[PDB]
DNA sequence: GCATGCATGCGCATGCATGCATAATGCATGCATGCGCATGCATGC
């Protein structure tokens, strides 16, 4: 006989009860503690309505249900459910008012094949599989303990147990013995919790020739809604025919089409760490060096990216005046510069971020419109993402390939901080508070030192204008950064075959005290020093005329301030204090200057370097001057000879003179300076020269 | 009941339900008159006597 | 005139032609709209 005909008769059934509710009493772990005392304590005390058992432990204990399990499993389920549930009421009696029934759910199985393999003899059979999801359908109320209204007096009949392969088509009604028609009872109704899903093939998987092949499953009561779109899951359940519609009949040969239905899936102390990180001195250089791990050099666009991730904050006095907090981002580079990665790490690390591109064919928009979805096939307002990003990050890369429409929004988002929609009888405005960060090539593939940024970008001035913080990345010829970068590169691709800052923050601890600091930190400008940043004012408005070119504007203040405030949240100050008003001072500055000419930026640094040098390095600024130097001596002996030769050595003379004219008078600790050691500088005593 | 917010993107045009209605017989053209239909989406089946 | 016969008369059973009562479910068709394609018009540079 099979095994589902001898576990239907009455005797092994009730025996098997008995085994099973043995089992569930018995059963204790490695170390003697009641393992289902635990497990049913912690359920009663979230009023839980499902059950987790082993097949391992199953098996151990008892092997003739564990043999019977894959090819019987809807009875044994049912019978299994049955003595949990009366072990269950035996522990605790309240659950008649709270719950009837109680799910089990077998966890840990022997592996079973890939969705290729499945075939004729998995047909009713217990199986597990592993995919990825691709849709779902939502929670939907199935019927179940159906009661119906006869039509032609109104009796009500009894209750009728729904089950999962036919309709319920009541007889007759009792008392008129009328043959219909019935309609269902909504009041009295019992109804449970049903979804669909769609399972794939994971892409890595899948062997070269042939093409990902998938399925459908169901999940009931307790697995609705616990895997999202795009995840990868392993299921256990049963491959299933005996359902009505299965066969197809109207043309075509006999085909029956499978269905898998699933019954599991498998995919205080930190506030107090997080003050005391904020009670070291140097937290700031933490974080500054924590971002971007991957990316070697950039330092200052990693400082930057630390102000536009922790952000400032808004001021609106009463409902006239609104000034926003977030740090808009632009990066403009020549090609292989990695300007891309630095948009992937910011994805990876926020919390809520959105990435977009400008080229085309981008998996989310940059526009709002109204369609009906491919998959769902449902009418939706598809918002950009500008409007999804809510007090998140957009990331916009290949920013110049944008066309008009991509631009137009970008403008209304950045400017008036809402999306306007007036689009198949719908007119919006949603909110679009968000904070831009953007990457960019210049015009003619290569930046130009002798023009001004507007002129080496396709961007506009009023688009450029809404930016914050601008960065430019020139590519240009270093022989020991060149060899460094390529020796990181190289390391890289060997590390993952197959086969300044004294320490950054963990990325989890990073995470937490960023979301710990944009909760609980809320600076106050309450000491601020109008009469220094007044005069700087004045003398940078000045000296820019003096120039004739770019003159300043009061907006930079109002960044200098948010960046102020950036500093202030990330050493939990609630108090702003002349250090970070010197530290936003001078990001800001660096940020002018650096969109000037070569002249304009030249004289603008060499009279502004009381502000720029704040909390600099002077080994740094001397380093500055050797490199020049060397540049200066290496073009010379390329342009006459013809070519390199094999040493480089310059007079300690001119060094000197030129830290004199930066007022600097002693050079022996940048003799001993790392930095001297690193770029492979030798200083020579017995001819007072420095050889490279 | 229930309490529950959300943004409106579609709205049907305004039609006509019936809430009462009357029926006539084939041959002897008697009526019934009256009868209460029921609210929401719901359908009614005519008698066959 | 009294004794007897008896054609008439009445009520309840079965047999047989007409007549009376009953009574939802499953399958097909046209309207709306997505998706791939080629022609063609209009707009730059
Ligand atoms: N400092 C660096 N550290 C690590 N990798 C780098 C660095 N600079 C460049 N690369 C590498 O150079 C390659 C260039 O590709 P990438 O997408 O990063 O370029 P991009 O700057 O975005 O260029 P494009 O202007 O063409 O969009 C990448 O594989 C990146 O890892
Ligand atoms: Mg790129
Ligand atoms: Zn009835
Ligand atoms: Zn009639």
């Amino acid at each position: 006989h099979s095994v589902r005909e001898w576990v239907s008769m009455a005797g092994p059934r009730l025996e098997i009860h008995h085994r099973f509710k043995n089992f569930l009493r018995t059963h204790v772990d490695s170390h003697g503690h009641n393992v289902f005392k635990e497990r049913i304590s912690d359920m009663c005390k979230e009023n839980r309505e499902s059950l987790v058992v082993n097949y391992e432990d199953l098996a151990a204990r008892e092997h003739v249900l564990a043999y019977f399990l894959p090819e019987a499993p809807a009875e044994l389920l049912q019978i299994f459910d049955e003595a949990a549930l009366e072990v269950v009421l035996a522990m605790y009696p309240k659950y008649d008012r709270i719950t009837n029934h109680i799910h089990v759910r077998i966890s840990h199985l022997p592996l079973v094949e890939e969705l290729r393999s499945l075939r004729q003899l998995h047909l009713n059979q217990l199986i597990r599989t592993s995919g990825v999801v691709t849709s779902c359908t939502g929670v939907l109320p199935q019927l179940s303990m159906v009661k119906y209204n006869c039509n032609k007096c109104n009796f009500v009949l009894g209750p009728f147990c729904q089950s999962q392969n036919q309709e319920v088509k009541p007889g007759s009604c009792p008392e008129c013995q009328s043959a219909g028609p019935f309609e269902v009872n909504m009041e009295e109704t019992i109804y449970q919790n049903y979804q669909r899903i769609r399972i794939q093939e994971s892409p890595g998987k899948v062997a070269a020739g042939r093409l990902p092949r998938s399925k459908d499953a169901i999940l009931l009561a307790d697995l609705v809604d616990s895997c999202k779109p795009g995840d990868e899951i392993e299921l256990t359940g049963i491959y299933h025919n005996n359902y009505d519609g299965s066969l197809n009949t109207a043309n075509g040969f006999p085909v029956f089409a499978t269905v898998i239905l699933a019954n599991h899936v498998a995919k205080d102390e930190d506030v107090k760490m997080i003050t005391s990180l904020s009670k070291d001195q140097q937290i700031g250089e933490k974080i500054f060096a924590s971002i971007a791990p991957s990316i070697y050099g950039h330092e200052d666009i990693k400082r930057g990216l630390a102000l536009a991730l922790f952000g400032g904050e808004p001021k609106n006095p009463g409902g006239k005046h609104k000034v926003r907090g977030d740090i808009n981002v632009l990066l403009c580079g020549d090609p292989g510069t990695a300007k891309s990665q630095f948009l992937k790490y910011i994805e990876k690390v926020s919390s809520r971020a959105i990435f977009t591109t400008g080229q085309g064919a981008s998996a989310v928009g940059l526009t709002a419109y109204v369609q009906r979805h491919p998959v769902s096939r449902e009418w939706t307002l598809e918002a950009g993402a500008l409007v999804l990003a809510d007090r998140g990050v957009c990331l916009i890369d290949e920013f110049d390939k944008m066309n008009d429409q991509d631009r137009t929004s970008i403008h209304e988002a950045m400017e008036q901080q809402s999306i306007s929609i007036s689009k198949a009888g719908i007119v919006t405005s949603l909110q679009a508070r968000c904070t831009v960060i953007a990457a960019a090539n210049p015009i003619g593939g290569r930046y130009d030192p002798s023009l001004t940024f507007s002129e080496n970008v396709d961007l506009t001035e009023p688009i450029i204008s809404r930016f914050d913080i601008l960065c430019v990345v020139r590519d240009t010829v270093d022989p020991v950064q060149d060899e460094m970068l390529a020796r990181f590169v190289v390391g890289s691709h060997v590390r993952h075959h197959p086969s300044y800052g004294v320490e950054p923050l963990p990325q989890e601890v990073l995470k937490k005290y960023i979301i710990y600091a944009k909760e609980r930190v809320h600076p106050k400008l309450n000491q601020m020093d109008q009469d220094k940043v007044a005069k700087m004012y004045s003398d940078l408005r000045k000296e820019s005329m003096a120039t004739g070119s770019i003159p300043i504007t009061v907006r930079h203040i109002e960044s200098m301030i948010r960046m102020a405030e950036a500093h202030a949240r990330i050493h939990l100050r609630d108090y702003v204090i002349e250090d970070d008003v010197n530290m936003a001072i001078r990001v800001m500055l660096e940020s002018f200057i650096d969109t000037q000419k070569f002249s304009v930026m030249r004289s603008m640094r060499k009279t502004f370097a009381r502000y720029l040098s704040f909390r600099r390095d002077n080994n740094e600024l001397l380093l500055f001057i050797l490199k020049q130097l060397v540049a200066e001596q290496v073009t010379y002996q390329r342009n006459r000879f013809g070519a390199q030769q094999d040493t480089i050595e310059v007079p300690e003379k001119d060094l000197v003179d030129k830290a004199r004219q930066i007022n600097i008078h002693n050079l022996s600790a940048f003799y001993d300076s790392e930095l001297f050691r690193m770029n492979k500088f030798s200083h020579d005593l017995k001819r007072k020269m420095i050889l490279q | 009941l229930v309490k529950i917010p959300g943004i409106i993107i579609a709205a049907s045009a305004v039609r006509a339900k019936a809430t009462r209605i009357s029926i006539q017989c084939r041959s002897c053209r008697n009526t019934l008159t009256n009868i209460a239909m029921r609210p929401g989406l719901e359908g009614y089946a005519l008698p066959r006597k």
